[PDB]
RNA sequence: GGCCAGCAUCAGUUUUGGUGGCAGGAUAAAUCCAUAGGAAUGUAGCUUGCCUCGGUAAGUAUUAUAGCCUGUG
RNA sequence: AGAACUGGCGAUGCGGGAUGAACCGAACGUAGAGUUAAGGUGCCGGAAUACACGCUCAUCAGACACCACAAAAGGUGUUAG
RNA sequence: GCAGUCAAGCGUUCAUAGCGACAUUGCUUUUUGAUUCUUCGAUGUCGGCUCUUCCUAUCAUACCGAAGCAGAAUUCGGUAA
RNA sequence: UUUGCUCCACACAAUAUAGAUGGAUACGAAUAAGGCGUCCUUGUGGCGUCGCUGAACCAUAGCAGGCUAGCAACGGUGCACUUGGCGGAAAGGCCUUGGGUGCUUGCUGGCGAAUUGCAAUGUCAUUUUGCGUGGGGAUAAAUCAUUUGUAUACGACUUAGA
């Protein structure tokens, strides 16, 4: 699968301008301010892209972005991402997407009550690890020199190399999981007592 | 050795006329028609006159030649199977527990839906293949019945039918429960 | 609604099919099948041509969609006397296959000069052809 | 062994003062060369007579050529031969145009279908079927019948340039 | 003979095919392949499968990485197939490599370029009749490809084009050798004809 | 005449073509010609039986409205 | 493990047998041209994807001395007897 | 140690369901021997613990074929690590 | 930080080059079958023809191709422009329109060529970069340090700061 094109809505919240940076503060905050006069004239520039979309394309995704702000975190930053779209017709598709420029969805449309859903996040972090918690290698006797968090042995003599199969200390935590399963038992509305 | 050419006869009947371009046969009779692909072969058709057919190999080995015969054989069940047609019949077989079989459909299906197996709570379940037609023979206790205008449809249908009832688990010469291909066949009457 | 069975219809190893020799001291010479030796032999014969009686193998041999009247196992002078009678060789002449065989074989044989003749000679048929081709 | 003539060789027993002129034997041989087929007679003289070459001596050597070259012949030959695990008697019939053409596709033959060398076979008779239907074998009488025709499908032509515009056609 | 090669794969014998690729860039030659996935190889393909998983499970043992690596497209097949048949580990190897393209189907520039075929390595011409035969293509879906549908696709789409292009092409000789008739005959057309033309 | 080349005529070594004259042999064997006999995977003619006015088939029939084999010269 | 005769390796490179003390070829001053040996000529790789007759299709085919193994016993696979 | 071929027997009857004598062909290299080629200017000896990976001549588990398989239970054999 | 960047144009200069030297010249499918022409009942159709190799086809004459004149044709083609249309598999190319302009060896003329000395690749390609000039166009950010802790052995990660 290839990209062969993206179609930007007009204006975009600073909350994505924010993303788009490293150093927002002293940046001049130009992101994106010559795509916008694309709109300017008629329309022509966008209408073809949009209109390259339609007559090619076998799948469309949406770029949506989150509204961190209205979230108690610090973070400002926003996040971007893009959303496959599955309801009918290539064509329908991207009229959905071009209607919904700017505009706002809510969650209410896309999961209800009772549904399975799955979880895709990165796993917490713990950094540098044993060998012990990391694997759950059994703990070694208490009386055995040089320590006892370890593996007794990292392998036969042949292969004469430590193979990738056996347990090693190093990082743990902060890995991509895709969880399945997990049903929603409420679909909170946020303007509600 | 290397047989230098051996040939058989293809007979043609009043109302079909056989067609064949590459080695891809098209036969067309009062039933209907039926194409069937040979190109896996090397042999050559020829046409002597509309009632007879002559299909040859030239300069070959034991293999070779044998499936000159079989060859000459499938294009006949063709063309008899679009004349006379062919009819398979099967027998329900149990000792105790009545084999029930029934037609469903699900999303245009036909189905063969064959209940309490030596018991069985499962549901079993065989499709109607496309050309095959089934009767369940009324004036015979428990007589199923497959048609069509291929052999190797119904033979196949029925084989399916017979084979999704095999007992597992038991002494299956004490436990014959099954149903059974109990007659093969033509449609078309007195012969 | 005839029948319709294609047919496949090849030259056959049969007694005086004209055959064009392609290896040897005969080679681009004609001959006719007499006799047939095995799957893979066959005895031919060449008189007018001047290729030798004798045993050769089909493979260094091409058949030619020509036949003609011949006894099996005839010799040389019965040959040579079907051979002319059934004009032979006029009529493999007159067929495309030798028209094409004489025609490399005078390309073949041009000179600088009449190579550059032809030259310019095409550029005088392209003109008029050009020409046609443009007005329908 | 290779590309074979044929020859007769005639020898005879070393002449004595009590038996000069010793009774003279005639062998039919073939072999590629005159060297080989002196060879050949010796070979099998000591497995029929008290001589050998050393007290022995070849009288005259001759080739001889086919009858009717060009008149195709069905062969009848007969053969002895040694096998992995015991030795055999064996007919066949081949049909070529000359004894000597016949006698390359035997060793052939022999070679072929049961790994004879040819050192392990001897010719016992070669001789011209002269009435059919005494053709025996039918990978042989298959050649023989009345108003004969056959087709060679799938042609391959050979290539003179490693690439073609082309596609081929086996058509024939 | 010519700066650039395109050999349409189809119905070429893999390691036929190799062979000749191979030599062919040794001696300064560039070449692209087409249709890989219409490759053939002899055996029946339960065979030429099993033949897959033989290669399929060497591996380094202590890492799976830096051992032997399986390339499952029917274009990269084919590279296995002549890289082994060139010293690709000197300069002079690299350098014949780098003259070579191998593609499922016919991509860009090359559809409308026109590709040749290889006589000795033609299935067609080779195999006994009979023998059984392989295709790569369905070979390497079976191994794990994941693009025989998508080539498919493209490939019946292109196939389209392309015989609307023959067959404008076909109509307009016919207008030039309509052309060519009425020069027949003429003095120059006599002329030409004596000179072999 | 310093360095390197090209061509010509020759010499030593070698390699790769064209071409002339002879000697053997079954004084090649064949083809070809002549001649005697012969047969069948039997050419004409003939007979017989079906068969849309002859074409087939199964009999006779050894050069006839094809030819071949075998020896001798 | 131990004798007989010769030829070797040890003391010896060179060409071949991928590789290798002993096999095959061949024994070494510096070089030019030629021809070969043993062994090869699809591609790696110099050299016929040469010619010819058979044979063989293996859901663990086979593929060249020394050499890097297989046997009894069986097959209505196929081939010739 | 493990597996065959022949088939006299065993198995109420019945050679080969399951077995199998007298013979006889093999495989294996966790047995033990035989050897003494490598290491004596030194390659850390038994067992356990820990841990990885491999083999299959499969104990269990998936799907099968056979029985001196009524059922249940078992036994034999296949694809299987 | 000394007038920097970019697209187009030519100019000088360097530096290269896995190897220009008329043209990579486009159905598909089958091979115990096909291409092409033609007719018709439009089909697994009739009739005709072809292969047997690209040995083809196309191009090809002119100071490495100069300077010139005329005729016949109204064709071919280069080039920059303009009309409409197609191609997303890597489309980055293909087709169509229209005027302009160059060439034409389709044919017929005037002039030139030497002394590069009897051969010496006798230099005619395309890669990348550098430096001025002036024809369009454009006016950022990242990093250190500071900072958060959804992160962390150090780097790295993740926040925040006109
Ligand atoms: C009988 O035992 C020994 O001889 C033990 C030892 O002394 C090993 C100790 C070595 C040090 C001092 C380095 O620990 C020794 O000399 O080992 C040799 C040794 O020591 C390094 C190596 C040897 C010989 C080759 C490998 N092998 C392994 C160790 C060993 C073990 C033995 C053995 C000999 C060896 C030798 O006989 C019985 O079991
Ligand atoms: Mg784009
Ligand atoms: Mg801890
Ligand atoms: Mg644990
Ligand atoms: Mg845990
Ligand atoms: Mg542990
Ligand atoms: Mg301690
Ligand atoms: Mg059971
Ligand atoms: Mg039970
Ligand atoms: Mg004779
Ligand atoms: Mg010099
Ligand atoms: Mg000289
Ligand atoms: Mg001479
Ligand atoms: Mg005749
Ligand atoms: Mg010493
Ligand atoms: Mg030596
Ligand atoms: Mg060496
Ligand atoms: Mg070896
Ligand atoms: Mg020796
Ligand atoms: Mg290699
Ligand atoms: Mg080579
Ligand atoms: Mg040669
Ligand atoms: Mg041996
Ligand atoms: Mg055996
Ligand atoms: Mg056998
Ligand atoms: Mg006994
Ligand atoms: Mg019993
Ligand atoms: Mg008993
Ligand atoms: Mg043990
Ligand atoms: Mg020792
Ligand atoms: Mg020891
Ligand atoms: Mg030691
Ligand atoms: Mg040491
Ligand atoms: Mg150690
Ligand atoms: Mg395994
Ligand atoms: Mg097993
Ligand atoms: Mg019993
Ligand atoms: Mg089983
Ligand atoms: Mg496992
Ligand atoms: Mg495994
Ligand atoms: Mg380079
Ligand atoms: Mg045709
Ligand atoms: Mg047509
Ligand atoms: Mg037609
Ligand atoms: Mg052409
Ligand atoms: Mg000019
Ligand atoms: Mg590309
Ligand atoms: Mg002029
Ligand atoms: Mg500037």
């Amino acid at each position: 699968l290839r990209s062969l094109t993206t179609v930007w809505a007009e204006h975009l919240s600073d909350e994505v301008k924010r993303r788009f940076y490293k150093n927002w503060y002293k940046s001049k905050k130009k992101a994106f301010t010559k795509y916008s006069a694309k709109y300017a004239q008629d329309g022509a520039g966008i209408e073809r892209e949009l209109a390259r979309i339609k007559k090619y394309a076998s799948v469309v995704r949406v770029l949506v972005h989150t509204q961190i702000r209205k979230t108690p975190l610090a973070q400002k930053k926003a996040h971007l991402a893009e959303i496959q779209l599955n309801g009918g017709s290539i064509s329908e598709k991207v009229d959905w997407a071009r209607e919904h420029f700017e505009k706002t969805v809510a969650v209410d449309s896309v999961f209800e009550q009772n549904e399975m859903i799955d979880a895709i996040a990165v796993t917490k972090g713990h950094g540098f690890e044993g060998v012990t918690h990391r694997w759950g290698t059994k703990k070694l006797p208490r009386k055995t020199h040089r320590g006892l968090r370890k593996v007794a042995c990292i392998g036969a003599w042949h292969p004469a190399h430590v193979m990738w199969s056996v347990a090693r200390a190093g990082q743990r935590g902060y890995h991509s999981r895709t969880s399945i399963n997990h049903k929603i038992y409420r679909v909170g509305k946020g303007d509600d007592e | 050795m290397k047989y230098i050419q051996t040939e058989q006869q293809i007979e043609v009947p009043e109302g079909v006329t056989v067609s064949i371009k590459s080695r891809i046969v098209k036969v067309v009779g009062p039933r209907g028609t039926l194409t069937k692909n040979l190109k896996h072969i090397d042999v050559t058709f020829t046409k002597v006159n509309n009632q007879l057919i002559k299909v040859a190999v030239h300069n070959g080995g034991r293999k070779h030649v044998a499936a000159l015969r079989t060859v000459k054989s499938l294009v006949d069940n063709m063309i008899t199977g679009v004349t006379k047609g062919y009819k398979y019949k099967m027998r329900y077989v149990y000792a105790h527990f009545p084999i029930n079989v029934n037609i469903v459909e699900k999303d245009g299906a036909k189905f063969i839906e064959v209940r309490n197996f030596l018991g069985d709570k499962k549901i079993r379940n065989v499709p109607v293949r496309d050309g095959v037609t089934i009767e369940f023979s009324t004036n015979v206790k428990d007589e199923i019945v497959l048609s069509g205008n291929s052999v190797e449809d119904v033979s196949q249908n029925a084989a399916d039918l017979q084979q999704i009832c095999r007992v597992r688990n038991k002494d299956i010469r004490k436990f014959l429960d099954g149903i059974y291909v109990s007659h093969k066949g033509f449609i078309t009457e007195d012969l | 609604t005839d029948s319709i069975v294609k047919a496949s219809n090849w030259r056959l190893v049969e007694v005086g099919r004209v055959v064009l020799i392609k290896k040897g001291q005969s080679a681009g010479k004609l001959a006719a099948i007499v006799e047939i030796i095995d799957q893979k032999k066959v005895l031919i014969d060449g008189p007018k041509a001047g290729v030798p009686r004798q045993a050769i193998n089909l493979g260094q041999v091409v058949l030619t969609p020509l036949t003609f009247a011949l006894p099996r196992g005839a010799r040389t002078a019965t040959v040579s006397k079907k051979w002319a009678a059934a004009a032979v060789c006029e009529k493999w002449a007159a067929s495309s296959w030798a028209k094409k065989i004489a025609q490399r074989e005078r390309r073949a044989a041009l000179t600088d000069f009449e190579r550059f003749q032809v030259m310019v000679l095409r550029k005088q048929k392209r003109y008029t052809v050009k020409k046609a081709l443009a007005k329908a | 062994m290779a590309h074979f003539k044929e020859y007769q060789v005639i020898g005879r027993r070393l002449p004595t003062e009590s038996v000069p002129e010793p009774k003279l034997f005639r062998m039919r041989i073939f072999a590629s060369n005159e060297v080989i087929a002196k060879s050949r007679y010796w070979y099998f003289l000591q497995k029929l007579h008290k001589v050998k070459k050393a007290s022995g001596e070849i009288v005259s050597i001759n080739q001889i050529n086919e009858a009717h070259p060009t008149k195709v012949k069905n062969f009848g030959v007969w053969v002895r031969y040694d096998s992995r695990s015991g030795t055999h008697n064996m007919y066949k019939e081949i049909r070529d145009v000359s004894r000597v053409a016949a006698v390359e596709t035997l060793y052939q033959d022999m070679a072929a279908r049961h790994r004879a060398r040819f050192r392990s076979i001897h010719i016992l008779k070669v001789a011209e079927i002269e009435k059919t239907a005494d053709v025996k074998r039918q990978y042989v009488k298959q050649f023989l019948t009345k108003d004969l025709k056959f087709p060679l499908p799938h042609r391959v032509q050979k290539s003179t340039k490693t690439f073609s515009y082309k596609r081929p056609s086996t058509f024939y | 003979v010519e700066p650039v090669v395109v050999i349409d794969g189809k119905g070429h014998l893999v390691g036929r095919l190799a062979s000749v690729v191979a030599k062919q860039l040794l001696n300064g030659q560039k070449i692209v392949v087409v249709r890989a996935e219409e490759l053939n190889i002899s055996g029946e393909f339960f065979r030429n499968k099993l033949k897959y998983h033989d290669f399929l499970r060497k591996a380094t043992a202590f890492n799976k990485t830096r051992g032997p690596f399986h390339f499952r497209a029917p274009s990269r097949i084919f590279y296995k197939a002549l890289r082994g048949m060139v010293s690709h580990k000197t300069a002079r190897g690299k350098a014949a490599l780098e003259r070579l393209k191998v593609f499922e189907g016919i991509p860009p520039p090359y559809d409308k370029k026109k590709r040749v075929v290889v006589p000795q390595a033609l299935r067609v011409l080779r195999l006994k009749p009979g023998r059984k035969y392989t295709t790569l293509g369905k070979l390497s879906t079976s191994v794990g490809w994941k693009y025989e549908d998508v080539v498919a696709k493209l490939e019946a789409k292109r196939k389209v084009s392309s015989a609307e292009y023959y067959a404008k092409k076909r109509a307009f000789t016919k207008k030039v050798a309509s052309a060519n008739a009425t020069a027949a005959e003429s003095d120059v057309a006599k002329q030409l004809a004596a000179l072999g033309y």
